[PDB]
């Protein structure tokens, strides 16, 4: 519905940030040179 | 109750607001006639009333 | 809605009025004088003068004051806060002539009979001995002490029993002669009054009135007394102020929030304030509530919804005070508006400031004032399961 | 279709334990709310029927054929009460989306 | 003060700054540390 | 815009005032107070008052609660021993659905048994919160000892009746007292027309006169409650005039002569003959006032005292003696003029607010079917004259009294001693 | 009552900004 849409739009930016952290974390940990 | 009671009004008018110190959380016992009551209690003997 | 017309007299006293078709009127005097202007040597001077102000003036020795204002059929009234003092009379409009002259005596020419002074001292003291029964007031006068430690905003309106006992006519006279200046005074009238007649009466009487860093400290006070049946807990952060525009977006936030007796408050003083929640619960559930509260504040900070904002804007819309609410409510608003804003904000401007509020600026302002802020906590009762400051401070933010 | 529904009712086998159809519903949140709204006599009969079915399953027995629950006789008592629970449940849900 | 309001106040960003910093810290620490060890021996 | 009071044919008394207010208010007034119960359905009106947010035929409890809170409106129920009033208020753009909700609540309840079973605990909580202060308990006790059948019924549900009130009792009470001839729909800030249209879509179907209540009978007596409070509360009343007589105006002038609340904060309410007569002999803290509660068939007038237990006796005696002085003609015309001014100022300040204005119009509607302009009243109160006041007094000083006392009553006198 | 005493002094602890802190 509309409300949950507002919620998603409001948290997805935060979620993307979290994924970003994971990207750095995973890559740094995996030492994947491709990155 | 506007002109008749005035200050006493809120005593005669419940006003549950419905939608839209506090109450402080406001016994089962084990199981006629006419004569002056006489209570009895005993050290070991269960109590009783023989009215 | 009729406009509130403001004039200014020689003294500097302002004369504000908002005529309405209701028949009676509420004529009051506001004064910018409270416990914030006291310097810990006269901490109960305003309260004790508020007791002495109806016990007779030269012109009305003894019970004269109460008698006449009784005869006329007027329910006089008064009150004192940390920043403002009010003396107001509700009376039939036609009686303005005397509703105003009487008020003039109450602000100037007042007589503080030492005899009476003695009794009022006893009255205040004894009541205070029992004022402890008002747990909520206690909680709210510590939510003030621990939040404004070291400032004149920590001290209560009543003052400590100490000062109450140790007070004399001259001291009072000082507070009276110091904090009762004409430029810091508003004569407010609401209801069936004419502004020109009220201005002429203020020129005739009351034209004599003489013309002459608050800080919030994130802290905690815990008064543990396990014999009480219920616990009262207040948690607040620093309110924007009286003049700050964001106050309105914060009121909408309070309208979104609205265990037990979970009220919400936005107390405003001159560029400061306390914004938070007070709740009374059984000891065993204090923890849960404190958490629930937080989660909610946090909900608004990151997850508002236009629908709920609307719910909040509408409830706020039905709170605005107006002629319908009556004379006193309105006067009171006229006196506070002239003392704080310097003008009477009309209801159309309030409606414009309400309708400009949306969900994005509400969560922005809530993140500005609630998120990752150090709160002031005041608990009274069986408050052992009330969490300490690290758990509340950690609940003031989300990992996610 | 009516006769084939009677044949499937016999093949399901909860009538041999004396149960009704509404006794066999899995107690979700809505079903427990509908059970809580039942009157006392219907609730007591439902609990006795469930207890008797559990006892019969313990002894690996069934009722005699004259004591089984006739398809025609079975009464859908919880159904009326359940619909409401679902209706109310849905209403609250849509309102959430608002 | 800007940093707090930018990368240290939102927990998500707090994590971001931590992870990113750690990613580079290793480079710096190893490099600096190695310099020291070599100088010593 | 004078109230366009109009009585629809059925009996509903529609009244309205387009004050062009930002926030309107629409109330509906029913003669269904607690006096219409008997010994078999005591406390049913309390559960009916608390059952305003239940499921109706047209809107569920969730829909009613979320729809009233969605527009920020307010729905409240106020109840006396005679009358019930269901009031909604909100912005003019949402009062259509507010009237939908209010008229559904009044006209078509469902009274589901699980909902009332959940509501009985709230009934107990509401009764405890209401009896947290001594005045409420002593007035309920005073009515119970003063009347026999009708007005002796309590506003709050008795302790044994909690857990025993059923859906059928609520349905019977609604079907026997919520009829169109006992209802007035009053709207401030709305057009009269809409009130009528909502008065035909609703409020017109239940149109009997309903079940007539019994006439209230006076009994007299005294009920005492020793509970160890710090202050002794005591109310001593007698039978007085009813709604619709000039003797009721005389009794209102008599309570404003004797004292009907302080006008000054921290005042001693100097004038009150009672307060003066107590304060000339007793230096203890006290609070003495005059009590008047008049209903459409009977009234109670008397004195109300709060005092230290020890002085409780002579203070009560002093207050009683003051009324006896008024019964002997010992009064001045300036005092009666001041009492009239106090009464008329209290009436005008009671009707100055919007919800008080809506209640007044409402009450007048149910009571006399007519609206009495504030002005008219003023001249009628003026009609009351000195002798009239004296007369009402003698009625009190003679009529059998009813006394409700509570506190440490070791020095509280009895009626044969009083 | 609750006003007899004032919050004890924390001067030896208080630090003479929030964003930075």
């Amino acid at each position: 519905g509309p409300r949950y849409r507002e919620l998603a739009r409001n948290w997805i930016p935060t979620a993307g940030m979290w994924g970003t952290v994971g990207a750095v974390g995973l890559v740094w940990a995996t030492d994947w040179r491709l990155i | 109750v506007a002109a008749r009671s005035g200050p006493f009004a809120p005593v005669l008018s419940a006003t549950s607001r419905g939608v839209a110190g506090a109450v402080p959380a406001a016994p089962v016992l084990d199981v006629a006639a006419a004569r002056p009551l006489v209570a009895t209690v005993g050290l070991n003997v269960p109590a009783s009333v023989r009215f | 809605v009729p406009e509130t017309q403001v004039s200014i007299l020689d003294n500097g006293l302002r004369v504000a009025s908002e005529q309405s078709s209701h028949a009676t009127c509420t004529v009051g005097v506001w004064i910018d004088a409270g416990s914030r202007y006291e310097t810990e040597k006269n901490n109960g001077a305003g309260y004790f003068l508020e007791h002495l102000a109806f016990k007779g003036t030269k012109n009305r020795p003894g019970n004269a004051l109460e008698k006449e204002v009784e005869s006329i059929g007027a329910h006089l009234n008064a009150y004192s806060t940390r920043e403002h003092t009010a003396y107001l009379i509700k009376a039939l409009s036609k009686d303005l002539p005397k509703v105003v002259e009487l008020l003039a005596d109450i602000v100037q020419n007042s007589s503080l009979e030492d005899s009476q002074i003695e009794k009022e001292r006893d009255v205040i003291l004894r009541e205070m001995q029992e004022n402890d029964a008002s747990m909520q007031n206690v909680v709210f006068d510590y939510l003030h002490a621990t939040a404004f430690q070291g400032t004149p905003l920590a001290q209560a309106v009543e003052g400590p029993s100490e000062n109450v006992r140790r007070l004399s006519r001259t001291d009072l006279t000082d507070y009276l002669n110091r904090h009762y200046k004409a430029p810091r005074m508003v004569l407010a009238a609401a209801g069936g009054v004419e502004h020109q007649q009220l201005l002429d009466l203020a020129q005739k009487h009351l034209s004599s009135v003489s013309r002459v860093p608050c800080r919030f400290t994130g802290s905690e006070i815990r008064h543990r007394d396990d014999a009480l049946p219920l616990a009262h807990v207040a948690i607040a952060v620093e309110g924007p102020g009286w003049a700050n525009p964001d106050n309105v977006t914060l009121q909408v936030a309070n309208a979104i929030i609205g265990c037990q007796s979970f009220q919400t408050f936005n107390i405003s003083y001159s560029d400061t304030g306390l914004l938070g929640a007070h709740f009374v619960c059984d000891a065993m559930s204090i923890d849960d509530m404190v958490f629930f509260l937080q989660g909610q504040w946090m909900r608004l900070c990151t997850s508002a919804t236009e629908s709920e904002v609307t719910r909040g804007k509408n409830i706020l819309r039905n709170a605005l005070v107006s002629h319908l609410d009556g004379t006193t409510p309105v006067c009171e608003d006229i006196g506070r508006s002239l003392l704080t804003y310097g003008r009477r904000i009309p209801l159309a401007e309030w409606e414009s400031r309400i309708q400009e509020v949306d969900a994005q600026m509400l969560r922005d302002i809530c993140s500005k004032y609630f998120y990752d802020q150090c709160p002031a906590v005041a608990g009274y009762g069986p408050i052992e399961q009330l969490p300490d400051y690290n758990r509340i401070r950690s609940g003031m933010f989300w990992l996610r | 279709l009516d006769g084939f529904r009677k044949w499937y009712y016999n093949a399901a086998g909860f009538n041999k334990l004396g149960l009704m159809r509404d006794d066999t519903l899995h107690e979700t949140e809505d079903v427990k709310e509908a059970i809580r709204r039942l009157p006392e006599d219907l609730y007591n009969d439902r609990m006795f029927r469930i207890k008797r079915a559990l006892d019969l399953t313990m002894r690996h027995q069934i009722l005699p054929k004259d004591q089984w629950t006739k398809y025609e006789e079975d009464k859908f008592y919880l159904e009326p009460y359940l619909k409401e629970v679902i209706r109310e449940r849905k209403e609250r849900e849509e309102w959430a989306k608002k | 003060s800007r940093l707090y309001s930018l990368l240290f106040r939102r927990t998500s960003t707090f994590a971001l700054t931590i992870a990113v910093g750690a990613l580079f810290f290793e480079r710096a620490f190893d490099q600096g540390a190695d310099a020291i060890y070599e100088h010593i021996n | 815009q004078d109230l366009e009071f109009t009585k629809l044919p059925n009996g509903l008394v529609i009244a309205s005032l387009e004050n062009y207010a930002p926030l309107s208010r629409i109330g509906l007034f029913v003669k269904a107070g607690s006096r219409y119960e008997d010994s078999n359905n005591l406390g049913t009106s309390h559960l009916l008052r608390l059952a305003s947010s239940l499921t109706t035929k047209g809107a569920s409890s969730f829909k009613i609660t979320r729809g009233i809170e969605a527009v920020g409106g307010k729905l409240s129920v106020t109840a006396t021993r005679e009358n019930m009033a269901y009031t909604v208020e909100g912005i003019r753009s949402d009062i259509e659905i507010l009237m939908e909700f209010l008229l559904n609540v009044t006209t078509a309840p469902e009274f589901r048994r699980w909902e009332v079973a959940a509501l009985r605990s709230q009934l107990k909580i509401d009764k405890a919160v209401a009896f947290q202060n001594s005045q409420t308990r002593i007035i309920e006790n005073l009515h119970d000892v003063a009347y026999k059948n009708a007005l002796a019924n309590p506003l709050y549900c008795p302790d044994y009746r909690m857990g025993k009130i059923t859906s059928e009792e609520l349905h019977y009470f609604v079907q026997n007292h919520f009829t169109s001839a006992r209802m007035a729909l009053v709207g401030l800030g709305v057009s009269h027309s809409v009130l009528k249209q909502v008065a035909e879509q609703f409020l017109n179907m239940r149109g009997g006169l309903g079940l007539a209540g019994a006439k209230a009978k006076y009994r007299g007596g005294e009920i005492r409650e020793q509970n160890g409070d710090n202050l002794v509360h005591a109310a001593i009343v007698a039978e007085s005039a009813a709604i619709g007589n000039a003797e009721a105006n005389a009794f209102s002038v008599l309570q404003h002569l004797l004292g009907a609340g302080p006008h000054i904060k921290r005042g001693n309410n100097t004038t009150s003959l009672l307060s003066q007569s107590v304060a000339k002999g007793s230096h203890q803290p006290f609070d003495v006032s005059a009590f008047n509660a008049s209903y459409s068939d009977s009234g109670l007038f008397g004195i109300y005292t709060i005092s230290q237990a020890a002085a409780a006796g002579e203070v009560i005696n002093a207050a009683y003696n003051q009324v006896k002085a008024v019964a002997q003609g010992n009064l001045s015309s300036a005092d009666v003029q001041a009492a009239k001014n106090k009464l008329k100022a209290g009436y005008l300040m009671s009707v100055e607010t919007s919800e008080g204005f809506l209640s007044e119009i409402g009450s007048q509607a149910l009571a006399a079917g007519s609206y009495m302009p504030p002005s008219t009243v003023l001249q009628q109160i003026d009609s009351v004259a000195d002798a009239d006041v004296v007369k009402a007094a003698k009625k009190f000083v003679s009529g059998k009294k009813s006394m409700a006392a509570s506190g440490n009553l070791g020095h509280t006198p009895f009626l044969d001693e009083l | 009552s609750h006003t007899d005493v004032k919050v004890p002094d924390f001067s030896d602890y208080r630090r003479a900004s929030s964003e930075a802190r």
